[PDB]
Order: structure tokens, then sequence, then C-alpha cells
């Protein structure tokens, strides 16, 4: 299922860049090869000026960093919160959870903070 | 080398000759105008890519 | 009276002497969110104090959601350490309570058609509006929403003591209109 | 020209690799790959927007959230996504969203 | 001889006339403005009457 | 049944709402004004104030303030005084 | 040709900076983020028709002093 | 005139054209008249006997509702036409 969506996804691709490829004066076999390469790649402080008195306020800031852990990459339409709870009607998107890729049109999420 | 520049030549023309059509006669003009269109929104939607990589 | 309002929610300013990007804040912070088109503010929240404060690209800073005055002022000073260690050299000047919010309960009912009646000067009854009765105490300049359920909300308050004052006040004026 | 939203993905990384490989052997230049790379932008939000047709849902906690220039970044743990067909369970997730 | 009738028709034919040129004024305010018009409102009874 | 009693008109609430949904205008960054304003001069010649707005999205004192610091205000005999998108 | 009038603009605030230095097109471009191709030609073209006109003072060799008056 | 000429004084009126893009079309198609009534201070309406009329300076008249229909083309290949009953 996901992998026909991928060759479609390389058809429309392909058909979309061949007017570039026209346009920059490139011969054609630029897509050939690049295809090919694709698949196989692929497949009391009165003085409170100081703010020291207080430490390790804040949390390990190396998750943004890594970002190795699975990750969906979206479009939102509508995002609400009511004191505590994040609601998210996310659209159509891709998501790469276990390596695995996922796809999607409607996304309804909830979540604590 | 001598091949490329005559076909940037015939590729003057397809404008050139075109041109001629215009002044006489609008679709090119209507066209260039759309195009600057897609700039402005290009740029807007460009900033989100930037940003986007660097947060994930 | 026996009663004793109870701080619900405190509004405190604080300026950090510093010019501030607001792009820069929203991008490197844990839980800030910038919306130039909404709000000229970034808005961010600590769930430890449970509060959330807005910051200004001029250094000053609005806190709230703090259910006390030390929990005000310490959520302020880690809103300044957190933009402080983005880099900003953010400080801790003139931190105020700018105002307090308090509720608590008469548990009885309150006929507000008669009290309105009897202080028409201070009182504002619009059911078609706002169901609760508006009262502005003058020695306090408080706000005061009585609702028939015996509910009272006190609201303008810069200090614990005229909360408590204008509670103290309106509980007699009350305990006369007992329903 | 495009919102370049699935670059940082296994298809946008694979493209780009394809593309890196090319300029290194100098049979493309990069203004030709950034060009490439554009038009698979338009391409894939056309195809995602079209050819997809499936609702899931999901369900878990948020552990941090980020927002500019109608950016947002959120970041969840312990995450169920659970659909009609299947259920997929993971530890944490990083969801970025783009409009 | 115009009697009531004519006479009432003359004068009421003048005043429709006012009426919907107030009308067009009001709603034509609203257009440009580019939201919508209430009819209710664009119409003045005061005029006929 | 004319003139029935009701909180808000339909027009208001749905010009409210497009106002809400629709957001204030941002105060982007001088260099993608400048860009985009350098941009619509090569369009257009000559444009007013009032449309140049739509084009740029942008609060009108802050596209004032960053015209009045490269382009000028030329008075015409036609219709108006205008400004000019050209520096000098 | 707009991205010339930039570059006119990019030189201003060059002038601005007060360390104004005999200089070239090709690195102005590249600081610019823009290329050096074919299309640097016809806007060169279009630049030497600035050099008609380069009241904003754009001389080949040793130059970019536009001020018609400049002294600190 | 009651009868023939107040409604084909309405209906000749020309339909007031609109447009500044979405066109607005207003037409008047029918009258109506009710008899004679007078509202008191509250807005109670009541019919008004002529010499309560003489008595109270009050003048006899009848009001006068009108069948006002609104297009609008919104250019959008749809028009919205809403009829106003007795307005």
């Amino acid at each position: 299922t996901v992998p026909k969506l991928y060759r479609s996804v390389i058809e429309d691709v392909i058909n979309d860049v061949r007017d570039i490829f026209l346009d920059d004066g490139v011969d054609e076999q630029v897509l050939m090869e690049l295809k090919t390469l694709w698949e196989n790649k692929l497949m009391g402080q009165v003085e409170e000026e100081p703010l020291n008195s207080e430490d390790d306020v804040s949390d390990e800031e190396g998750q943004e960093l890594f970002d190795t852990e699975n990750v969906v990459v979206c479009q939102y339409d509508k995002i609400h919160r009511s004191k505590n709870k994040w609601k998210f009607h996310l659209k159509d998107g891709i998501m790469n959870l276990n390596g695995r890729d996922y796809i999607f049109s409607k996304a309804i999420g909830d979540a604590e903070w | 080398a001598q091949l490329k520049f005559f076909e940037q030549l015939d590729q003057i023309e397809k404008q050139r000759k075109d041109e001629q059509e215009r002044e006489i006669l609008q679709l090119r003009l209507k066209q260039k105008a759309k195009e600057m269109q897609q700039q402005e929104l290009a740029q807007m939607r460009q900033r989100d890519a930037n940003l986007t990589a660097l947060a994930a | 009276s026996g009663i004793v309002p109870q701080l619900q929610n405190i509004v405190s300013t604080v300026n950090l002497g510093c010019k501030l990007d607001l792009k820069t804040i929203a991008l490197r912070a844990r839980n800030a969110e910038y919306n130039p088109k909404r709000f000229a503010a970034v808005i961010m929240r600590i769930r430890e104090p449970r509060t959330t404060a807005l910051i200004f690209s001029s250094g000053k800073m609005v806190c709230t959601g703090a259910k006390s005055e030390e929990q005000s002022r310490l959520a302020a000073r880690k809103y300044a350490r957190v933009v402080q260690k983005l880099g900003f050299p953010a400080k801790f000047l003139d931190f105020k309570i700018q105002n307090m919010v308090g509720s608590c309960d008469v548990k009885f009912p309150i006929r507000l058609e008669g009290l309105v009646l009897t202080h028409q000067q201070f009182s504002s009854y619009e059911p078609e509006l706002f169901p609760g009765l508006i009262y502005r105490m003058i020695k306090p300049r408080i706000v005061l929403l009585i609702f028939v359920s015996g509910k009272v909300v006190l609201t303008g308050a810069k200090v614990r003591a005229e909360i408590y004052e204008a509670f103290e006040n309106i509980y007699p004026i009350l305990k006369g209109f007992r329903k | 020209m495009a919102y370049q939203l699935y670059r940082n993905t296994t298809l946008g990384n694979s493209l780009q690799e394809s593309l890196d490989e090319l300029i290194q052997s100098q049979q493309i230049t990069p203004q030709l790959a950034l060009q490439v790379l554009l038009q698979f932008d338009k391409a894939i939000n056309a195809a995602l927007a079209q050819r997809v047709r499936n609702r899931v849902n999901f369900r878990g906690s948020l552990n941090t959230y980020r927002f500019c220039d109608n950016v947002w970044t959120f970041v969840l743990n312990d995450v169920e996504f659970r659909e009609v067909t299947e259920l997929i369970k993971v530890d944490k997730v990083k969801i970025v969203a783009c409009d | 001889l115009d009697l009531a009738g004519p006479l009432l028709a003359f004068l009421f034919r003048g005043m429709f006339k006012n009426l919907l040129k107030e009308v067009r004024i009001y709603a034509q305010k609203f257009i440009d403005r580019g939201k919508d018009f209430n009819l209710e409102l664009a119409i003045k009874t005061r005029i006929i009457s | 049944t004319n003139y029935k009693p009701v909180a808000n008109h339909q027009y208001n609430i749905e010009y409210e709402r497009k106002k809400k949904e629709d957001g204030k205008r941002a105060r982007a960054d001088k260099q993608h004004v400048l860009d985009m304003l350098f941009s619509a001069f090569e369009k257009h010649q000559y444009y007013n104030l009032k449309d140049l707005v739509d084009i740029t999205k942008q609060p009108v004192v802050y596209l004032k303030e960053i015209l009045k610091e490269i382009g000028v205000q030329n008075v015409k005999g036609i219709h108006k005084n205008t400004w000019e998108l050209k520096p000098e | 040709f707009g991205v010339l009038a930039k570059i006119v603009n990019y030189m201003k605030t060059r002038h601005q900076r007060g360390d104004t230095h005999p200089l070239t097109l090709d690195e102005i471009l590249d600081e610019t983020q823009h290329l050096d191709i074919g299309l640097k030609q016809k806007q060169w073209l279009m630049t030497e028709a600035l050099v008609n006109n380069p009241k904003i003072e754009v001389i080949d060799g040793k130059y970019a002093f536009k001020p018609k008056y400049n002294v600190r | 005139f009651i009868q023939m000429s107040v409604q084909r004084i309405v209906e000749d009126a020309p339909p007031i054209d609109l447009q500044a893009p979405p066109r607005y079309l207003l037409k008047f198609e029918q009258i109506y008249l009710s008899k004679p009534t007078h509202w008191e201070r509250d807005g109670a309406p009541s019919p008004m006997m002529p010499n309560e009329a003489r008595l109270r300076n009050l003048t006899y008249s009848a009001p006068l509702y009108v069948d006002i229909t609104k297009t609008v083309i919104k250019e959008g290949e749809e028009q919205l036409q809403t009829q106003h009953q007795k307005t």
C-alpha cells in the first residue's frame, strides 16, 4: 500500500521535474540516473538581581538535538487547549514511527501537560 | 557549444516572434503577472521550511 | 465572620530591564508560544508553579495564575531565569502585585434584588448581561461578584489585606439579605 | 517556493543523498538539485493531499510544545496511535505541524 | 380634477423615490465596507409617514 | 416578525469571525518587507499606499516608516500625491 | 533588475558602515546570497545602464563614492 | 389610490441594483395594508377608532408593508434569494 503510494509519488515527481530539466537545458538521462540511485538508497534576598539562587530548574535539552526518535510532520487545521489538555485536528501528513511510515488524512489527538 | 548558441537564439525567437504578437495584441503579460504572485507566497511558504528543519 | 477568602489567581508585573527578541525566545524556550498576528507578546507556561507569563520585547513581563504571593514571585523569578538561560541579561526589577482575585462561599442563598435596592449606589445587577451582582466597594477599591448561590468573588485587590477587609465589610451586609 | 516539510523525512533524505551523489559526480548542478527538491515538495504535497483518504486517531501525554512562524513543535510521550484497523504504541513522538 | 387619490399618488411616488434613494445609500455604504446589509435597517419609515 | 430581538446581527458575527480568523497583520522583518517592496515596484512603477499595504501585508505605520526611509512622495497633477518606490 | 536596486541598497548600508572600499560585483552578489552565471551578465548589462545614470555612484574601477558631499 | 396606485408605484419603481465583487438586487413585489392602528407607550398595538384619534390628537393612519426580495450574486456561480415578507 505505502510502497504503491511511493511509486505513484515517483511518477508525479519525474513528471513534475521534466519541464525544469528542459528549461535548464540539461539532458534527460539525469532523471533516469536520479531515480535509479534514489530507489537504491531507499531500498531574605533583598537584592534580588542574582538569578543563581535557583539551579537545576530546567530539563535535558538533548531531545530536540537528537530527534532520533519517531517524528510526525503534518499540517494543522485547529489546535485547542483548555487549561490542562491539548487537542489536535492535524490534517493530511506523514508519520515516521519505528522506521515504518504511516499515511493519514484526518488525525485527532488529545494530550496532557 | 555553437549548436547551443543556435538553440538560445531559437528560444529568443520563441519570445521575440511572440513579442511581435504583443503590441499588435496579452496572454504572456497575464502569465508574467501570475508569476510575480507565486513568488510573493513562496518567500512566506519558504520561511517555514528553514525553521521546521531546525525544529526537526 | 469565620470565613476567609482564598486566592484563586494573582497578577504580578516585573521589569527585566533589558530588551528581548521574541522570535528567539519562542524558538529556544520550552513551553513558549509566539503569535505576533494574534498577540504581540510571548506566552509561556510553567506547571510546577502552574502559572502563565507574558513576556514583551520591552523587557516587562506579566505573571498570572499564581495562587499565592510567594508562588507569583517564584514563578516570575523562574521565567526571568529561563529568559536569562536563553542568554539575555534578564533581571528582577520592580516586581509588583498588580491585582489579586479571591473566592469564597457564604453558605446561604442571597437576595440580590434586596441587596441592590439597599446599595444601589454601589450595586449593579443586570441578569440580562451577567447573573452575578457587581458591587463596587469604595473604602477598599474591590469589585465583588455576588451570586444567588452564595459564592462571592473579589477582584481588584493589590494585597491580601484588601481581599480580607473587603470580605469582612461585605459579610454583614450579605447576612442582612439571607434567603 | 514550497513548504519543504517532508525534506527531513526518509523520502526527502533519500532524494537529498541521491542529489549529493550526482553533485559529487558533477552530473547535476546544485541549482538543478534545488529545483528538483522544490518540484518534489510540490508533488509530494499534492499527492498526500489528494490520494490519502484514511483517518487516524491517537492519544497520549504532552511533555513540551513550541510555536513560531505558524510552526508547532509538540513533543509527546507514551503515545498510542489508534486506528480502526491497527493500533501502534510509541514511547515518545515529536509532532511538527505547519499551515 | 385631481381628487384625494391622484394627489396622494403623486406624493407617494415622490416619497417612494426618496425611500429607495436612502435604501441605496445605506446599502451602498455597507457594500463598500464589504459587509452585508440589513434590509430592515436600510428602510426609513419616517420618509413616507 | 420584523426586527425580532437578537443578540447580534448575522452579518456582524460573520464579519467578526472573519476578522478574528484572519488576525491582525504582523510586523515582518525589514529585509523581507524591503525585498517584497522592491519586487512590487518591478511589476508597477507607481503604487498607491492603500494597495501597497495590501501587497506587503504589513502594519500601516511600520510600512510607512520603511517607505519613508527609501521611497519618496511625489505630488501629481492628475490624481493626488502618492509614494514613489524608487529610492532616488 | 529589482535585485540590482537591492544591491544598491546593500552598498548604501555599506556606506553606512563607513568601511567603504573599492569593490566589485561578485563579492557583493556572494554576500547577498546570489549566484554568478549568465544571469549576472544580463543584470550587469542592466548594471552598466545604471552606470550611465548612477546618482548613487557606481564607477567601474575604484568607486562607489556616492555622496556628492562627503567628509567626516 | 390605495388599491391601484400604491401597488403600481411600488411595482414601477426600478429594482435597486448595488455592487461594490458581489452585487445585490432589491425588488418590491406586493403591498400590504392593515387596519388603522395605534401603538401605546408600552408598544402594544390596538385598533384606533376615529373618535379616539380625534380626542387624542392622533393621525388616522394604516401601517404599510412591502414584500421585498433581495437576491445576492456573489460571482461564485450561486445566487442567494431571500424574501422579507411584509417589511
